[PDB]
């Protein structure tokens, strides 16, 4: 799961 | 869960006690913290209706003549005066663990 | 509030048998279904219910494999295939909270021979 | 089933292919080492030896800084009270946790933290409390895009000064959502006695408010939580310690290899930089692939193996860890075995009410595509986000378009007739391969973006066409029959 934002 | 329930049948006069007695084989305790125990009278040739749905609660249209006591594991129901219309098969049921057993039966007879 | 069945079966042992239970007076997917049945030689068993809102059934583990409860959504069918079981079918509704069986039908006997 | 000599030099492919595909990444990173260097920055530690580290990736960099300063502390906090509510107020241990669970939230999150669980959960509350699914979903799709909306976003980072701590309110409140949710879907469809007394005020609270599951934790089923929380029967704190022991040492061997991984390959970074993934080679091309997938699945199993054994010290059966992805073949196999508890939710709570594979092919279609959106929608809904969800849409369709038109009785009969079962396993095993190349391709897309998936698409499939492709599948048909002998032993 998670999002996973790379920010 | 087994339920026996004593006596098989027994003949009444009108205007009599009456105590019929419904004995678990283990606890009827909930995981909720109260017992689901409940009463079934069974005119003949019909469908059975409800008298008491919690130990010694009483359901809308009964009268007050029906109090049900019990213990942890043993349950009592009484009838104060047998106004002739009481007559039938009494049944306990307990719906506390699955799969939801009821008892055997109890025949109101007239002597 | 009255539940009304379907009536007397008369059939051979090896057909399979639909039983229907209409319900009025309240709302239909508010309150679970479940069926008894009661032998002439026994009394009353609890052979399953089924969720109304979401159409799940759940039997007993000894009346399963072969029963079938559905609906439509407001009446309630029961499915078999037979064998030397001769009960009276009940069916009856049950409550939110504190007690189970508060209405039941008018029983439907079923022969197999 | 197959010879045994030839599952062997299949296995022998399998780890042959992976372990070469990771020295040349190994080698390309050595290689590019100072390039890599100047452009993102890379730490330093004495862990191995001298080698740096690749600190590229946002989720474990955060959860690991967070981890150390002050989740592990406020974990140890909560077991600590767990153990001492069972030993002393075993009926009163439900609340116990919720409060420290409040007070847990309060000091990693400030007051505006607490204050908007509160406010999520009682609008799921109050709005449940009508006992219509359509009305309880709609609340939360827009408690969701709350979260969405720019201006919140704002406001919220206004609250906060380390835009360290938005992050974490972003991730809480987003599993928070699945939480309400599951539990005010249970009470909209409660219809049983017994089960009256379960949907109230404070046991949404206790559901809400447990400390494992509060920032990332899976999707524990309420049904599960209030069944454990009312058994009152202990379970032999001597082995509970020794639960405890293996568990630490287990996750300490994950944890090592993880950071093993990010020191020897700079996947990261190297997915950061387009114009050297359109120079490096297909060698380290594909090793890139299979490091990216196996941090990804080593970091989950890290990060799903505290609360899992924070649950399983409470006694609660935790939803399973995902399976090693060197094992998964196929689109179904890989989203029933990954992620089991939101599979589990997705399967109870939007597949069946819209309709699952019980209504016809159109019914399929449209409750997968229902499931996917709202997984994309859930995960952030980005653009790559979207497409990552159209491709596994697409690939689960097909797959399930296949077996259904397989297990027909006439071609299965056919087939019976005419092919042996080695036959037929290994044309399974080819078919598993060409399916196995889609899911690898999206979830790269997944993890890189759209533009390592339009580069990898262009390099494997595209430009190196007649002989680049065919090796691929010649070793993802080598891997699929090893994971298909194995799989026997699950399914
Ligand atoms: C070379 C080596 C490297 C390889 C490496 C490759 C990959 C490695 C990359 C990792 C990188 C990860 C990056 C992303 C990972 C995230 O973070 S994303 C979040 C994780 N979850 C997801 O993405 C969502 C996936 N989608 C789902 O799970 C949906 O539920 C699905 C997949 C559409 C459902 O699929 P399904 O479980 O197969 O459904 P179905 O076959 O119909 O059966 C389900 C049951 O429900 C019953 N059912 C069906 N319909 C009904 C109905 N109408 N009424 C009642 N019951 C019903 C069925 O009879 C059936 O009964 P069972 O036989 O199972 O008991
Ligand atoms: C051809 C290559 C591989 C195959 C066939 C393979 C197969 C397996 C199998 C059968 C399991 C046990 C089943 C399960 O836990 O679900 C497993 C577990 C695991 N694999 Fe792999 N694997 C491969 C490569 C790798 C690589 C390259 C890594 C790490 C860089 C890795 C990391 C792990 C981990 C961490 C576990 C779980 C260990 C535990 O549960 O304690 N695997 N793998």
């Amino acid at each position: 799961c998670g999002p996973g934002r790379g920010f | 869960v087994l339920m026996t329930q004593t006596p098989l049948s027994l003949p009444v006069s009108l205007g009599d006690q009456v105590s019929i007695s419904c004995r678990s084989s283990q606890s009827i305790v909930h995981s909720n913290g109260n017992t689901y125990l409940e009463w079934y009278l069974q005119k003949p040739g019909q469908s059975p209706k409800l008298l008491i749905y919690r130990v010694s609660n009483r359901f809308s249209g009964v009268p007050d003549r029906f109090s049900g006591s019990g213990s942890g594991t043993d349950f009592t129901l009484k009838i104060s005066r047998v106004e002739a219309e009481d007559l039938g098969v009494y049944y306990c049921f307990q719906g506390s663990h699955v799969p939801w057993t009821f008892g055997g039966g109890t025949k109101l007879e007239i002597k | 509030i009255q539940l009304v069945q379907s009536g007397p079966e008369l059939k051979k042992p090896g057909e399979t048998v639909k039983i229907s239970c209409k319900a009025s007076g309240y709302t239909f997917t508010n309150y679970g279904m479940n069926w008894v049945r009661q032998a002439p030689g026994k009394g009353l068993k609890w052979m399953g219910w089924i969720n109304t809102y979401t159409g799940e059934p759940t039997y007993a583990d000894d009346f399963k494999g072969r029963f079938a409860f559905s609906l439509e959504t407001a009446y309630l069918q029961i499915n078999n295939l037979k064998d030397e079981d001769m009960a009276t079918y009940f069916c009856a509704r049950v409550w939110n909270y504190d007690y189970y069986f508060d209405y039941w039908g008018q029983g439907t006997t079923l022969t197999v021979s | 089933m197959l010879p045994r000599w030839e599952l062997a030099l299949y296995l022998l492919a399998s780890l042959g292919f992976h372990f070469y595909s990771f020295y040349e990444v190994y080698k390309v990173s050595r290689e590019h080492e100072e390039e890599l260097d100047q452009e993102f920055e890379l730490e330093t530690d004495t862990l191995f030896g001298g080698l740096k580290k690749d600190a590229t990736d946002f989720e474990w960099s955060f959860w690991m800084e967070w981890g150390k300063q002050w989740l592990v502390w406020l974990l140890l906090g909560h077991m600590v009270v767990s153990q001492m509510a069972t030993l002393l107020a075993r009926k009163h241990r439900p609340w116990i946790l919720m409060l420290y669970g409040m007070w847990a939230c309060w000091c990693v999150l400030g007051t505006p933290g607490v204050a908007m669980v509160l406010l999520h959960t009682t609008i799921s509350f109050c709005v449940a409390q009508f006992r219509s699914q359509l009305l309880t979903w709609l609340c939360s799709l827009l408690l969701l895009s709350t979260l969405r909306l720019q201006g919140v976003e704002e406001v919220k980072r206004r609250w906060y000064k380390t835009e360290n701590e938005y992050y974490l309110l972003q991730f809480t409140l987003t599993v928070r959502c699945l939480y309400y949710t599951s539990f005010s879907l249970e009470l909209c469809w409660q219809q049983l006695p017994a089960a009256s007394t379960s949907y109230s005020f404070p046991w949404m609270l206790a559901y809400v408010f447990y400390y494992p599951v509060l920032h990332n934790g899976p999707i524990l089923s309420f049904s599960e939580f209030i069944k454990q929380m009312q058994q009152q029967e202990h379970d032999s704190l001597k082995a509970s310690l020794c639960v405890l022991a293996l568990g630490l040492g287990r996750l300490l061997c994950w944890w090592w290899l993880a950071e093993l991984m990010a020191h020897l390959m700079y996947m990261h970074a190297i997915y950061s930089s387009i114009p050297l993934l359109e120079t490096v080679s297909c060698w380290t091309l594909g090793g890139l692939a299979l490091a990216q997938v196996l941090f990804f699945y080593v970091k989950y199993l890290v990060l799903f193996g505290v609360p899992a054994l924070l649950m399983r010290l409470d006694g609660l059966t935790p939803p399973a860890l995902p399976r090693c992805v060197s094992t998964m073949f196929s689109f179904t196999g890989m989203w029933r075995y990954f992620d089991v508890g939101l599979h589990n939710f997705l399967i109870r709570y939007v597949y069946i009410p819209v309709g699952g594979s019980q209504h016809g092919l159109l019914g399929t279609l449209f409750s997968t595509a229902m499931t996917f959106a709202f997984v994309s929608y859930w995960c952030g809904g980005y653009d790559y986000l979207w497409c990552w969800a159209a491709l596994n849409w697409l690939g689960v369709t097909v797959e399930n378009g296949v077996r259904r038109l397989v297990e027909t009785p006439c071609i299965q009969d056919s087939l019976a007739r005419y092919f042996s079962p080695q036959a037929r396993r290994r044309f399974h095993a080819a078919l598993a391969s060409c399916s196995t190349s889609m899911l690898i391709l999206s979830n790269l897309v997944f993890l890189g973006g759209n533009e390592v998936g339009k580069t990898y698409w262009n390099r494997i499939f595209i430009q190196g066409w007649p002989w680049v492709t065919l090796s691929v599948l010649g070793f993802l048909y080598c891997y699929s029959h090893v994971g298909i002998a194995w799989a026997q032993t699950y399914a």
